[PDB]
């Protein structure tokens, strides 16, 4: 008579590597490395706010483009390409730092800094900031002398932080074509913006001069920004060539921002974000992105390892 | 295998064994037969399936940016950055292939161990009343009709009943 | 286990053996007396213990202070301090984590492994004088007073003195 | 007859987890995860200077609060939230970078640099630096012209390190309320301060203007340094607005630098440090603080994780 | 050992097998005689070398400087990079520790296990005609020349045909 | 009879480490951590450029040292000791993210961006560049004013880039040892040089004044740098104090650059290079230099962790 032990097998096994050896046949595996992307930003239960042509630092500055984002509010901010910070040429200093924080910001809220001006004007224009007509920075203002060429009387303006949160706050420094342009703007000599606060110092000179034509333009504007801490002040004296700040802003809260070119998706839910999508996941790990934000799978550079999930497979002969 | 059996003295799996990772396979009188062993099957699969509970993890540490696809940052701080993240992804691709090959390393072994645990189980069961024949089989030196194969199998057979029918049956 | 002892064919720990890790529990005909063995017990606990040393380990490596908490370095420099931080961070939570739940399984299984090496050295000890009862117990067919237990203990049991007695006590 | 083997339990097991099981049950168990703080610095056998009211960059300048600090010498440099850098209103470039260094420093051994003046006065002080009446930085100089108005004869200084370490060097720029008051101390005129070395390369002008009122002032000093090699020479061309340094420093050795709020204590010794104390702990990991500082456990995120240091406990049934 | 062979009821390496990792040493009458297993000797040579082709491993990233030996970079960015080139050689020292160190303990046991795994195929392959004498040793109770050693060391035993005589002769 | 089973020891056996012992000997070990470096740079079949006493960012401005280097091309490129960057005294702006790119750059190939001039001089010399005689920077101009003292004209030049990747840019600015010298070269005023692109911005301004005297020298070159993307256009409105770019360069495309005080080898081939030379090794770590760049084995603190690569040794008593 007879009793015999065994186990099963199967004619189609799953090879994995082990310490010892690679490509053993088990019964059964399972893939710990996430391949499949969804090509949308899932975006199922998150307020979120698609950009598009609006650039988010021009969210503080205001050309036509973020006009209905000036006071945005947002779990998922999205960039997209198209998107531009300016109409008038310029750039901000330490734009990728402002950037970062606008992304967490769970977005802005506006508040008037209540500046008063005397004997300047404060409607300065452009063609590369159309509303119907030239018009300029919505958040900004662009401060003349009178009159071509007259003197601009050197002010100095005041804002104090009365909220518990600091306050972003953005200026600029209009870099004209020319001298004979600075003049005929803000009135000649060299003219110098100096901003202060409690942790704060700097100072600033216009630079006129040709430069590559962009928006139609040969001129530049610098923005600037700083953070006043609660219950500070900041200190604008100025003699010319100042873009001001009518409105401060800011922060909401916290959120998320992702740069991406795919579709929203409200249909889906996700965590892991990269340019081209959605990762959903539960795998440790994942090989579509290295760069992939939010709560995600470990990057890595393989594009699978298998976990085996059975014995090994000793085939029937 | 680390316990000479799932690949060892059996080395034969049964494409048969359908309802079990393992089982007893019998031919007494009444013809052959093949059942599953529940128990043993459902400690490697509970022990597989912790694995599986512990590693299919979902951290829950957010990231955010730090560089930036469409404006590229600054070259000296986009270089440390860049330098920071390979790092990182060297230690992860490590982490994970050596964590993968740790595990299947020890899932096989624990499965040869569970074959290992339940033969020896059945060795111990029929006490004086068998022989090991050295392929994963007892040699039964006694009648054992179907119900006494199923009386090994549901581990309720008595030695005591056939010890010395068998005993006499193996000596001379 | 994954040797099959100490959660298998024992199945039950005593809370009495309280001056070992493992324990001969016998009773002859003077009754039943229950005692320790120093030597797989000292295994064990060597065996533990190294772990221990070689875990409760103490980095020479000095890091110093990359940010501020009292005036708060710039964003950008700022924020890639923190997303390296906090992927070390990451890196070492699961390292860990890893750590301690590889480190426990085999710490279960050598102590699992010390209790069947102990059980074979016995049953290797009384050859043909003795079987297995299947519960961590020999069922000694022979008269075996006190002082051939404590033989057995001390690792001094001379099976050829009861083989004759023993095997004609198991046979007929 | 019969002889058993077998193995020991408790009433009371600890659970651990295993790669398998989450809370298998052990004999007995041991933590890995330093939870518990000592809430003082532990400072025994350390050399300590507790910097309190002087800020650690003060320690070059000279500020009164700083008086009992201008050469110290430490092994472990303890920052506090009430230390100031300054006593008149500015602040440093490249502040967090010279926190850093003076931080290891070992602290500072001070040298005359040996600048000796013409046609100009030396002795400007302030209100904001009372030292009984007003005064100014220990280790500076306020340069003016000569009387209220006149010309700043453009001035060159030179300091060649006759030292075999790197000499740290430190001036201002005096940036006045108003280009009126910048005239009354040293005339008129754009005035330019330049500053070369044998690697450096660097230029100033100062930025009259109002500035929100700090310690009662609204002027500012910018504070500027490098660190001149050994046998190499620092040249100073200036012509106003000069905050100019009289002694160097040295650095003396190498130490520690840590931030915080709880009180020195000698009793105990301690190598990892926080802004709430010291982690005394053999265990390789912590939950305390990731910012820790000094040789420390390294931080995870997990209060505990239990190390089994017995057998699988299988209780009497 | 895991296993309780390679450094358990053996206990001692022999210098003399110069030509395996595991042998069979005999006495019969023809003298004694020593030879080696080729096929353990080679589960264990094969298994070890997987580990080493694993291990002996040639990652293909590249990395590229970031900071100067001959002109330092800016002090703030060179203290997050040695900060960070730090927090790395801290993670991949601790790497490559444990992974030496768990490696070795699975190496061992491994052997171990391979050693045990050839006593208990040669047990099998016994099966009546001998008894298990406690030091790895089966003292066998019939006579067995040179060639019936030759038969169990290269697999060819046939217990039926000692069976008789061997139960015999260990009886009475 | 008798039959026994065993296995194999030695007398001399190699102590490990385990998890559970420090020191258990085994019977063979082989180690894991590379120590052995080889004291060159193993060069064998790659494209080698040794720069010796031409500076990296040379080979863009072209001092004399420089002049076999102005359009090189390498896969391995190596920076020695002894090299320097300029000839008259001066330095780059952000030199090291510069350093950075020309490393990996597959070397330069050099285009003329066609400036061409009017009412002024464009030979400046000195007796710090020589070539045979006084000389300059290869690919640059020193612009003058036509005549001693004679004004400068505010110029305006412009390059388009017309090639498919960027352009690396690069101009300087003169600094002049006082403004009496300044205005000799260049004429009176405040000279500004104003640099702009599509996505660029900055501004200059010569700071004469006297400085540590550097090759003969109290003036000094600043140089700075920007990448034209392609299709887009630089220009340069200046007057004065500007040192201009004649050609500008064009990465080749991929490379890696090193430094290293030890002789080229093309007997040898590696992938992993440090200061002081080759670590070929198949090993996954090495002790050698936590520096070390390239294809390399880890770097890790312990100089040896032997691998068991046989069983337990226990020996014949
Ligand atoms: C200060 C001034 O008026 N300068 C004259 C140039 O504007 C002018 O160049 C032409 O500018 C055209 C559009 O320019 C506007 C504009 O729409 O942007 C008209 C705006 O009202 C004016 N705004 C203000 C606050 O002054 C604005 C501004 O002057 C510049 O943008 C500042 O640099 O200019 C268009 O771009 C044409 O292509 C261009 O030729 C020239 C005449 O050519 O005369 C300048 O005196
Ligand atoms: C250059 C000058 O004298 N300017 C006059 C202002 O000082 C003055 O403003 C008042 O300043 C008061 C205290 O100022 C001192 C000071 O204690 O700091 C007096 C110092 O001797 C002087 N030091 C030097 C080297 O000149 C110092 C200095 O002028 C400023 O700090 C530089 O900005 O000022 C106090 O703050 C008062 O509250 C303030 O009104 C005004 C008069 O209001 O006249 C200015 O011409
Ligand atoms: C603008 C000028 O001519 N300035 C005079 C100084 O050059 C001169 O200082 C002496 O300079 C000596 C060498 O100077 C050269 C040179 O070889 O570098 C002559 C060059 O042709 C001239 N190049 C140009 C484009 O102008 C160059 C240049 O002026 C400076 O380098 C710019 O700062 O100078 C040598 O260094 C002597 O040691 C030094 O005394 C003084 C006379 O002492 O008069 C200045 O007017
Ligand atoms: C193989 O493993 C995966 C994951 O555990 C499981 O979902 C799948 O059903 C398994 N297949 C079989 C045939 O067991
Ligand atoms: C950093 O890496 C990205 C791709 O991961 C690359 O496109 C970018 O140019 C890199 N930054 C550099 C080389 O400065
Ligand atoms: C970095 O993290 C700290 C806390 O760890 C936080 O207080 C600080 O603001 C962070 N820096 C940022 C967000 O720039
Ligand atoms: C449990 O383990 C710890 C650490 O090894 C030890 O200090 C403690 O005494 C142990 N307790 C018992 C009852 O063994
Ligand atoms: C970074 O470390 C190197 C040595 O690895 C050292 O020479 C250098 O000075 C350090 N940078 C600092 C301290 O800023
Ligand atoms: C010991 O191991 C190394 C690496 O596997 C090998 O090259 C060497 O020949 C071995 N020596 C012996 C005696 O096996």
């Amino acid at each position: 008579d007879k009793i015999c032990l065994g186990h099963h097998a199967v004619s189609n096994g799953t090879k994995v590597n082990t310490l010892t050896e690679r490509g053993v046949e088990v019964v059964n595996a399972t893939e710990t490395v996430e391949r499949t992307n969804i090509p949308r930003i899932c975006s199922k239960g998150k307020r979120t706010v698609d950009l598009g042509q609006c650039g988010l630092l021009g969210t503080i500055t205001g050309p036509p483009q973020c006009d209905q984002f000036l006071e945005f509010s947002a779990d998922l901010i999205i960039e997209r390409r198209e998107g531009s910070d300016v109409c008038y040429p310029g750039k901000f200093v330490n734009e990728e730092a402002l950037r970062q924080i606008l992304r967490e910001s769970g977005g802005i809220d506006k508040e008037a800094m209540g500046f008063t001006y005397s004997g300047i004007r404060t409607n300065g224009a452009t063609s590369s900031c159309r509303r119907s007509g030239s018009s300029f920075y919505a958040e900004m203002k662009w401060l003349l002398s009178n009159t071509d060429n007259a003197a601009f009387p050197q002010m100095t303006k005041s804002y104090k932080n009365t909220r518990k949160s600091p306050a972003l706050i953005v200026w600029g420094i209009h870099h004209s074509v020319s001298t004979a342009e600075q003049t005929k703007l803000y009135g000649s000599g060299n003219k110098l913006v100096t901003v202060g606060s409690s942790n704060y110092q700097q100072s600033f000179v216009p630079s006129p001069g040709a430069r590559t034509q962009v928006n139609g333009q040969s001129g530049r504007i610098d923005f600037h920004w700083l953070m006043l801490n609660p219950n500070d002040t900041v200190t604008f004296s100025f003699n010319g060539a100042f873009i001001a700040p009518d409105r401060a802003s800011f922060l909401r809260g916290k959120s998320m921002g992702i740069q991406s070119g795919v579709q929203v998706d409200a249909n889906c839910e996700g965590d892991c974000y990269h340019s081209g999508g959605t990762i959903i996941s539960n795998l440790p790990f994942q090989n579509i992105d290295s760069r992939a934000v939010g709560k995600c799978p470990r990057y890595v550079k393989q594009r699978s390892l298998l976990l085996a999930t059975g014995m090994k497979n000793v085939p029937e002969i | 295998g680390l316990f000479g059996a799932i690949a060892g003295f059996i080395e034969n799996g049964w494409e048969g064994l359908i309802d079990g990772w393992y089982g007893f396979r019998h031919q007494n009188a009444q013809g052959e037969g093949t059942a599953a062993d529940y128990k043993s099957t459902q400690s490697a699969i509970d022990q597989i399936t912790g694995k599986l509970n512990r590693l299919i993890e979902k951290t829950n540490q957010q990231f955010e940016l730090i560089d930036n696809e469409f404006n590229e940052v600054e070259k000296q701080i986009g270089n440390v950055i860049n330098w920071t993240r390979d790092s990182i992804t060297e230690v992860w691709s490590y982490n994970a292939e050596l964590l993968v090959a740790m595990e299947n390393q020890h899932t096989i072994d624990l499965a040869d161990s569970e074959m290992d645990k339940l033969y020896e189980r059945v060795k111990r069961q029929l006490r004086e009343n068998a022989e090991e024949d050295g392929t994963g089989c007892f040699e039964i030196f006694h009648k054992c009709d179907d119900d006494c194969m199923a009386s090994i199998r549901n581990n309720t057979y008595d030695h005591s009943k056939y010890r010395e029918e068998a005993m006499q049956n193996r000596i001379q």
